[PDB]
């Protein structure tokens, strides 16, 4: 992509292109699908120290963005573009795990449900870290809770992802870019 | 409803009717008597450094773009074509000299002017009176050190003066600490409260701390977390409330000066914030150096709430009577390495923004509460606010306002109520003066 | 709008303006006149049977928790608490000695008592009067066969006198044939109809059976399938309709105990009815007996309604003048083998519940029908229920109410809305009274 | 408000308070003296032009069927069931001889007349007086060259009266062109705004064009292309604008025969209209034959708007003070090629349609403005329309109406926002007319 | 998992995992995504006699539930905890089809609409009976119809397959648990 | 499918199943899905040059129906049943896509979000032209803008593919008829 012809395209956009447009492992892109899909399915049934055991890495970066609206021809204003709605490590993604589980959290009684419809799966592995793999995903996030409360969540996913203990692929980090700037969904308290 | 009759809000504060919280026609008659009449958060100097830097802003459901001029003060203007009425600005902020309407293409400059009119002399040759199409312009924007403030009514008190006791306890964070910057940009979720709801809490809510944040303390390792579930009690001496005339009042929880945050900052923070209270002492006294790093819980009437030394800034924009659209902000002391800075804007977010841990305790409280309020057999009821009564004083030789000289109790309650009914049942600013002649000795009563 | 001298339903109930299926000032107006005033369902014994067992209900638009006390009775309270007013319980049902709030932590009991609030010595010391400060309690609660209501209006009628003449056509069904049980959870589902059009259509509706539910019938092949199309009229001597005083009426038609359920149910639930109706006839006589397994399709007034035998039980919860939330329960004899209980459960689902193929029939009609209130040109219109005027009789010999004997009519819609206008122009019960003095004689004019 | 005093346009139409485009009890009340009282668009001749062809239409927030007769005449019907509600006819288009009721069966002529009810007899009896239980009829429908409109007012002018001196600049292109077509059916998009955003836009505003569809002036290459970012002005004499004593109003861009087509169609386009218009100079004049090839934006008081030569005709369809729902036709002259007609019919869609690249242009402008009129501030502010006020003639000796000879202006808007006016504060025609008696002097002033 | 540790897990979820984080077989995820796309095919064509001939076998349970809202501690009330929305053999199923397809269905004058997006497919044999498939799937059901009615359905779908007449795989089993406790799409008459 | 029995059934889709269901190719499939994922991730971006570049070729067209609701009985008025949306040729899909791309289309200021979710994905070879790919497909279209503006777009898409430059594969044919008749979205101007 030539950003000074294609002139909506981000420069970051064009890179994460230009990574899945090459070569083409279609093996890769099945293993991808099902690491995703069983990622989706231990958080749809709120196993979430599964989800650290089993699909987190120790080093990872789980970042989440809200970008300020800004005009398409701006170039003087320079302050801080982005807020962190997530920007965790082990350790802070474990606190919230462990607020999720405790029996005084009395917002998940009665318990919450969570669908998840992961779509679009891409996988390349990284030219120079021939361990690192680049997974991209969209997902639609359902959470229905109290009766009549539901809230839909919709993004794409930039992850990378490492094969860690006992030669399990894990997430080192992932990147959402949430394409709503005003949330209509009470909050943002779900694991994109 | 007859709002000079009707009241909304009993003697003393003690209690309200649920219906504040719920009926749509008090909340238009809110939009003329609180939102229209009171000082509102706009911006920081921060975020708007520069001359033609600008953002947006909500004033109650208005919007208006504030904007730093050339001369290095700043104005604010509704969001609003002075031709046929369309929204002017659709970013949140940037840096222009002027901003020209899509419909039309009438230009108007960073300080409200009409400037120019697409092939005016064509068109209108020369009875177009560009002098008198500027944009409507707020007639009132104030700083407390740095922090923006506008009000439409131009009978309002100074901005200072509207703080009234309130301004000496944020005076040793925001003054004396060298100053304080706002991170940007702020968080910005809609929620199904009234914006009461939110102000009511953070004004003078230690009683829910313990019991709604239980999984929160538990889990975050923080330095209040001795509270979670109501495992203890604050002991006596650990902290007061106190109110204003004009409606603002805060929490004072003594020494708390990592806040929320989690284990990973505490060490730093406390180092930090007890290097510069023992600077202070020489400069402001102990008591005051003291207030510097100690957590203040605070609501700056109507709708703009905070937690210092936590850094958490809020507005709870105001959209009808169960919708509510909260913007969250970080705030930092200036002199903080950068390193941290950054560190405590995240924290910020993690416990009390979009996906903050904490803030989602909240939700249920504030939006069922709110939402109580439309249903038939509780229009009429009493939320009470009467923890604490019969112990406030006013005049103290130590710490200035209505006091409870206690952490937990309802104090700033009481007189957010008082000022809230004030000016409901008041047409203007002199009317609110003479409804609040005697407003510490109300507060103080029994 | 003048609710005293507007005539929204016209004498002897002939028509009813269009608009009260529309118009959110009446909705509004009916939440004091017909839901804080009148009987309404919460709850079967069979749902919570021991001490502690609790459910929500609705009442109007107020939410209820309903529990069972040691001592054996049930009241019921708002689901609002005394202090800030957040709802209190968050589940549907449960077993528990009391309900603690999650934002302060006031804990209440079973019997509504404030029971416990955090650190009150410390905190209110002596002065927080728990006494007054209770849950706000359901006036009256009274149980008909097991099925438990609710009123707010301490001066109503009791349950039994309230159901009037409708009482005798129910007893057969709820009290001689061993007793009802309500089997839950029910379903619930949004429909974007006035609470009213489902109700007027189980008090008296049978004209629309063999048209609206054309496929239903041919594709079911229930007991009633020869109406399918319109292909056939029940023949004469097939049924009746009945109405009473305080609003709530029936169709009746005659030896339908499979009611809707499809052809696999019927052979097993005709032999049941039948052998328990040749136990009845020597105790309650040959007609109470015939009539306890005859079809009923019945509104208790306001917004209960259900169809005995078919086994269907229907809450309409009012949300606003086009939004209606619909519960669905099962009702089953017990003493019914355990195995056609289950499948009669079901079989209720299968037909009226959330995927219920017969109940989806009415959408289109209830919704439009609703909708079409708000519609300018129809707001006055009026709505026809004319059909059997002029032949309804009262006192018989046999069959008491006002009484249409024949299966298909508008009987019970006239006995509905004559209840209705007649608490809508009322202040209170005696008001009521007043305007009720010579309701059958209205009803059986011409 | 009182609609009697309160001055919502000003002297002369010059401006109009913000908050017509946002306040819903204004939008109630222009359900009465707007909607119910003026001509609507329903259809076109070419959409049902066999016996019993229907389509369904709204007028105002109100849905009827319009049918076309055995005599060759078309009749239109409230869309509601006479007996209890319901909406009769779900479907957009058809042909039939009646229209049965889904929920108790009841079967309706074209003509409007109740026909048959299911089991009359054994029912009924002789008791149902079927004569008086015929549909609602609009009491007014009539047609321009095949254009059909409907009134509910008996007491309305004649169509052809109503569209007054409007007429004398429609009728080249509908009448002596051999007559349009209306080629459906059409897109139906809703967007939240207020009809009258999209009305005044088309009735009167060319400013808007080089601006607002900057894009799509560079992007199509269309024939007023010089226009884009305003790049040009439109030369001395390219146009002009005029308003009518009932409200309709139009601009003239002079020889704009392929409008907003791009240049795929535009050789093709101006071969057609420019051999048209050489036969046309001698049956109607030249003016008049360059009329009919000149590009008219016209607005049909109080919601149809079209634009000729480009072929867009719209119905903007009120739902609430800021919900429209928007109609999209597009016209061609019936003597052109059924190739050419295909083709316009698409890019009619193309720029205009529910993706019309053109019409996205607009979303923004007119949907802000709009919902800025529910904003405080904004409520009581002026939106101003006052280009080429004093300018304007009346009685001009080649073209009629209130005229501004310029291409670029104002006037239609005045013209427009006079007639609302005098509507708005009239209880009926006769008070229209009182209110109207010097309108061209009002609008000619200064 | 471990449900003790994982506090939110329920036992039936925690089964239902293990049984596709075990023996992966591509081939058969692919069958699967194969089975379900054609069946949600048919479905949004209003194929319903299709459907049953080509998809549905003649012992099947269709069962879609709606749980009550219970709190994440009770442990003493103990009456039915669900409700059956649907709960259909194949003459059940066939009754409701003939429903769809009589043309004196009123409610389906003018046609409806539905779209069906199906994702994160699951496969995995079963263990005892090497015949029976069990299949994981999410819906997205989306039903449009006269002009602006627009429900749309969310859900997680636990399926056995079976081969059946011809060796055509056909489903046995359907198990939805409904996310939404009080639904908000009118009604639930639609075959998720 | 047997129409006559299938009575809710058109010929038109009744023609379109019949396509996938004979000759299953399942490398295909997996084709198909890359370039539907890699033309949704291009879109998304609003690399809308590179889109017509690559996805789009020369002789495609582009449609996109809204049919009036008629009755199911209906046989006797013959008028247009539909109008197009969309139908495009190369040169008019450029002319949009200029339109998007221009620096005074103030509308895309600040910058639209998009994300396509989609699933459902089956391809076929055409019988008479081995060159022609049948794709179809379903999507799911987030549009958020402005702070608060969230608008989602359901629909089925029936592709044709054909070999073009440089062998890559690219759009000849698109055709939807979109399920909703009235548009609850303010526009339909997203690239479906
Ligand atoms: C009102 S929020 C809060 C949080 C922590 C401490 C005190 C108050
Ligand atoms: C009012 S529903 C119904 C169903 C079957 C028989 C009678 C009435
Ligand atoms: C009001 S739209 C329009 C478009 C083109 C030319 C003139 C007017
Ligand atoms: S509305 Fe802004 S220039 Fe006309
Ligand atoms: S609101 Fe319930 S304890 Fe305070
Ligand atoms: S409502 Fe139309 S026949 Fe009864
Ligand atoms: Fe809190
Ligand atoms: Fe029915
Ligand atoms: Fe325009």
């Amino acid at each position: 992509i030539n950003i000074q012809e294609d002139k909506l395209v981000s420069a970051h956009d064009a890179e994460e292109i230009l990574r899945f447009f090459n070569c083409h492992d279609s093996a890769l892109q099945q293993e991808a699908t099902t690491l995703l899909t069983q990622e989706a399915h231990l958080l749809d049934i709120q196993a979430y120290r599964a989800w650290l055991e089993h699909c987190v890495g120790s080093e990872v970066q789980y970042q989440v963005i809200s970008r300020e609206l800004r005009a398409a021809s701006e170039r003087r204003y320079k302050l801080n573009e982005a807020m962190n709605v997530y920007n965790e490590n082990f350790q802070q993604l474990k606190v919230r795990v462990e607020h999720q589980l405790d029996p005084q959290n009395w917002g998940n009684s009665p318990k919450l449900r969570f669908t998840r419809f992961i779509t679009n799966v891409q996988a390349a592995m990284d030219v120079n870290d021939k361990e690192l793999l680049h997974i991209r995903s969209n997902v639609i996030l359902h959470r229905a809770r109290r009766g009549n409360q539901v809230d839909v969540f919709y993004a794409a996913r930039e992850d990378k992802w490492k094969r860690g203990e006992g030669g399990v692929r894990k997430l080192v980090q992932r990147f959402v870019d949430y394409p709503e700037r005003i949330l209509q969904t009470h909050n943002l308290m779900v694991f994109l | 409803m007859n709002y000079n009759n009707k009241i909304l809000v009993s003697e003393s504060g003690l209690s309200q009717k649920h219906l504040i919280h719920g009926d749509e026609e008090l909340f238009q008659h809110e939009l003329k008597t609180i939102f229209a009449r009171n000082w509102l958060f706009l911006t920081h100097d921060s975020l708007i450094p520069a001359p033609g830097d600008y953002v947006t802003a909500k004033m109650g459901i208005d919007e208006v773009i504030v904007s730093r001029q050339n001369d290095g003060s700043i104005r604010a203007f509704l969001n609003v074509c002075r031709h046929r009425g369309k929204t002017l600005v659709s970013v949140e902020a940037g840096n222009a000299k002027g901003f020209v309407c899509s419909y039309h293409g009438w230009g108007f400059g960073s300080n409200g002017e009409l400037q120019s009119v697409p092939f005016e002399k064509d068109l209108y040759g020369e009875s177009l009176n560009k002098k008198c199409l500027g944009l409507k312009e707020v007639a009132r924007v104030e700083s407390f050190h740095g922090f923006i403030y506008g009000c439409f009514d131009q009978e309002a008190p100074p901005l200072m003066d509207y703080l009234g006791d309130a301004a000496w306890y944020l005076e040793p964070m925001f003054k004396h600490s060298g100053g304080l910057e706002l991170v940007g940009p702020p968080g910005k979720v809609v929620i199904k409260a009234n914006w009461k709801a939110p102000a009511e809490n953070f004004v003078g809510d230690a009683y829910h701390v313990g019991w709604t944040h239980a999984s929160s303390l538990r889990s975050g390792e923080s330095i209040f977390s001795s509270l979670a579930g109501n495992a203890a009690l604050p002991p006596e001496g650990a902290g007061l409330q106190m109110t204003s005339k004009y409606g603002s009042g805060m929490g004072v929880l003594w020494d708390g000066y990592s806040g929320v945050h989690s284990a990973d900052l505490v060490p730093e923070l406390m180092a930090f914030g007890g290097a510069k209270q023992e600077r202070l002492n020489k400069e402001i006294g102990d008591v005051r150096a003291r207030i510097y790093r100690s957590h203040l819980n605070c609501t700056v009437f109507p709708n703009n709430s905070m937690l210092t030394c936590s850094g958490v800034f809020k507005v709870w924009n105001p959209i009808d009577a169960n919708t509510t659209e909260v913007w969250t902000y970080a705030i930092v002391e200036k002199d903080m390495p950068e390193d941290l800075k950054r560190r405590l804007a995240d924290s910020v977010q993690r416990t009390f923004g979009p996906a903050g841990f904490w803030e989602s305790d909240d939700n249920d409280n504030m939006e069922t509460a709110s939402q109580n309020g439309k249903k038939y057999q509780s229009r009429d009821s009493d939320l009470l606010s009467n923890l604490g009564f019969g112990e406030d004083v006013y005049g103290d030789a130590v710490y200035p306002g209505v006091v409870g000289k206690s952490a937990i109790g309802e104090t700033s309650y009481r007189g957010f109520y008082r000022a809230y009914q004030a000016h409901v049942s008041s047409s203007n600013w002199a009317e609110f003066e003479h409804a609040s002649s005697t407003w510490h000795t109300e507060l103080t009563k029994t």
